DNA sequence: CCTTGGCGGTTAAAACGCGGGGGACAGCGCGTACGTGCGTTTAAGCGGTGCTAGAGCTGTCTACGACCAATTGAGCGGCCTCGGCACCGGGATTCTGAT
DNA sequence: ATCAGAATCCCGGTGCCGAGGCCGCTCAATTGGTCGTAGACAGCTCTAGCACCGCTTAAACGCACGTACGCGCTGTCCCCCGCGTTTTAACCGCCAAGG
């Protein structure tokens, strides 16, 4: 479920963050905050989808959604 | 033989500044996306380029929130990361009350 | 294991014949009906005895 | 075409059409889509200027958008501007704080 | 077939402008057509607010360097007004 | 120019009505009521245009109410809502 | 009813909504039951507001909200603090936040 | 002139005690006066502006209502 | 003899494992910056008072803008080419630690 | 320092593929012509922003002085790095017996 996000994963994560030495609750804890970020995201995407009458959703309404949460995104037609 | 810590890190750091290519690989992520929509709607097929979106974010979100809270660390005297840093960073933020 | 069947059912809204795909999903009692030209999407429940004329009349009584 | 006309670069018609179709005002004024356009124009020339120069740093000749989120991370005022902004296929800034660099 | 848009031969005029040995990635040249959406969005909510806070309906080049100026900072911002404004001086100087 | 005192008062006798209220509570009330009709508005906007719609009904008002406000207030306002639909609509 | 908040039973005037909606440059037209409609959202959340100003009034023993008290009712919830998160009341100050690590022991 | 310097220590001290701050170091009121210097240089810059195009020489409450609304640091309480 | 299940094979990121080493944490001891008071000095605050830019507010005439038939070629959908990078082996070099 | 040797950089190489040229369309920009009131502007009026000062007083400033958290140091103990060893997610090729 949630644990299909494996440790190396959130390593590759301090790496590219920069992050040097790594304790151990961090794995769960990183799991925990990503889940209540989709959450939110999805929920209001489908929220969007809803008004939309169709049963797909589109990115454009993902990009809709971004903004709606401050989180401009540019590179996928928004 | 045995190589002294900190140092392949330090310098897979150095390659991982490098390629913005995605870190979770796609289909585990998009297991644990659409097990989360399910959660609030049913029979909603995914536009993949919506997933690849999706994905971007999230990695450029994670990677910046782990930015501040490594700097929140450096300033607490020490070098590893703390769970309790995380809870400072997100305090400061402001997501959880 | 998954069963995706074509069926000779008209699609509700856009109205073209033979392009209604059920995909039927038993594992997890869901089943799931799909259109190749409109590309509209339907989900409702399904049991083990159910067909593809199972959830296409449920998707008539919930237009309806 | 009045871009011509005003001796630029982005079509000014299809700005306004884009203005009156966005509920923007009730009524539309003369040369406001010129000066926008031309906003745009002096925009995208700084942006995809130090984006050439960021080309010539890597010594490449198509524009990858590495390229791009570089060149907003290293000019101040730009960078301020595109705060919130982030892009795909972005990466960072390649930053190491030397208090974890070894002794 | 229902004719879409892009900003992607404008733009890439001017890039040919600024640098003629260049080339570019499609992708990019998205990103620079959203780009040019997100300022062109800000700038006319900005103008919006402009005739809400003026109680006026009409719109001139003048609503257009104040928002400007209020959106972008200075330096940038008085040399994209300068440019903008030899601009309204060379067209409306002729037709 | 209005404000919206008397329509306060009137919510307030209906919810606690042995209540007074300062001068610049109230501002700061129509200072709120003001903010949350531009967010909702402006975001019913960007519902049309995003959508194409050439103008807005209640189901894009009721849509919007969801994006904006979190889950217990959205379920009790679209609740809200669509009674005041049905009771405007049956007189 | 003559007036369509008598026929809808409320407390807010609709035609004002519509007005605005029209001298909004917000769509071209507007249609009939969602002025209404957010006239009735809009009454809700002044209820349910009010209700929590209320009740963080009667804590003093005063009869007249204040801001303060208005402030304390938005940090008391849940929903409405995440709701006014870049929201500032003007003289609201904030919560009591007495660390423990201050208390003297 | 030097109204920098009417920034006074007793009501940095006063912030940090509604702030909820217990200890002060002595090399924080000099930070303090410069931060809260370019917060009102970039409010009173945009407040101004929002003037420029106003037309008249005299600033509102409304006008700065307005600008700290752009900014996103937005103050209810005087209508806007 | 031609189908729906029912098990079978690359490989590669993924989970154990140990050991240890270097980094996190409690103590130690000082010490020197800093709370607190107290008296001394100060400037802010409040209440009048002149007091005037100048905003706040009101007729008016126009020109620029809203809007409507031709026209038309630029902007756009489809096709087609080549040299620009993506990776690969060579080889050279530079970190890194044990020495 | 200092050598051996991992790790990485960096140079032809080729391949392949999409960026870019290109080309024939058609629909919105244009061009031109016709009402019209929004606003640029002139001008009236009274408010309020400003400046100033006298009186009151509470608020800041300087210092006297202890003192106690901040900090450098220490020892220590432990538990993540990392490299090794399987190992299983992920993804293509065969037996069921029922039709
Ligand atoms: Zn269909």
């Amino acid at each position: 479920n949630i644990q299909g996000i494996t440790k190396p994963a959130i390593r590759r994560l301090a790496r590219r963050g920069g992050v040097k030495r790594i304790s151990g609750l961090i794995y769960e804890e990183t799991r925990g905050v990503l889940k209540v970020f989709l959450e939110n995201v999805i929920r209001d995407a489908v929220t969007y989808t809803e008004h939309a009458k169709r049963k797909t959703v589109t990115a454009m309404d993902v990009v809709y959604a971004l903004k709606r949460q401050g989180r401009t995104l540019y590179g996928f037609g928004g | 033989h045995r190589y002294r810590p900190g140092t392949v890190a330090l310098r897979e750091i150095r390659r991982y500044q490098k390629s913005t290519e995605l870190l979770i690989r796609k289909l585990p992520f998009q297991r644990l996306v659409r097990e989360i929509a399910q959660d609030f709607k049913t029979d909603l097929r995914f536009q993949s380029a919506a997933i690849g979106a999706l994905q971007e974010a999230s990695e450029a979100y994670l990677v910046g929130l782990f930015e501040d809270t490594n700097l929140c660390a450096i300033h607490a005297k020490r070098v590893t990361i703390m769970p309790k840093d995380i809870q400072l960073a997100r305090r400061i933020r402001g997501e959880r009350a | 294991i998954k069963q995706k069947l074509e069926t000779q059912f008209t699609c509700l809204f856009c109205n073209h014949d033979n392009s209604v795909v059920c995909t039927l999903d038993k594992k997890n009692s869901i089943g799931l009906l799909e259109c190749k030209k409109c590309n509209l999407s339907f989900q409702a429940p399904i049991n083990s005895l159910s067909q593809p004329i199972d959830i296409y009349s449920d998707w008539i009584d919930a237009c309806e | 075409t009045r871009s011509s006309r005003a001796g630029l670069q982005f079509p000014v018609g299809r700005v306004h059409r884009l203005l009156r179709k966005g509920n923007y005002s009730e009524r539309v004024g003369a040369g406001a889509p010129v000066y926008l356009a031309a906003v745009l124009e002096y925009l995208t020339a700084e942006i995809l200027e130090l984006a050439g120069n960021a080309a010539r740093d890597n010594k490449k000749t198509r524009i990858i958008p590495r390229h791009l989120q570089l060149a907003i991370r290293n000019d101040e005022e730009l960078n301020k501007l595109l705060g919130r902004v982030t892009i795909a296929q972005g990466g960072v800034l390649p930053n190491i704080q030397a208090v974890l660099l070894p002794k | 077939r229902s004719r879409k848009e892009s900003y992607s031969i404008y733009v890439y005029k001017v890039l040919k402008q600024v640098h003629p040995d260049t080339g570019i990635s499609s992708k990019a040249m998205g990103i620079m057509n959203s780009f040019v959406n997100d300022i062109f969005e800000r700038i006319a909510g900005e103008a919006s607010r402009l005739a809400h806070y003026n109680k006026r309906s009409t719109i001139t080049s003048r609503e257009i360097q104040t928002a400007v100026r209020l959106l972008l900072p200075g330096e940038l911002a008085k040399h994209a007004v300068s440019e903008g404004t030899k601009a309204v001086t060379k067209y409306t100087s002729a037709k």
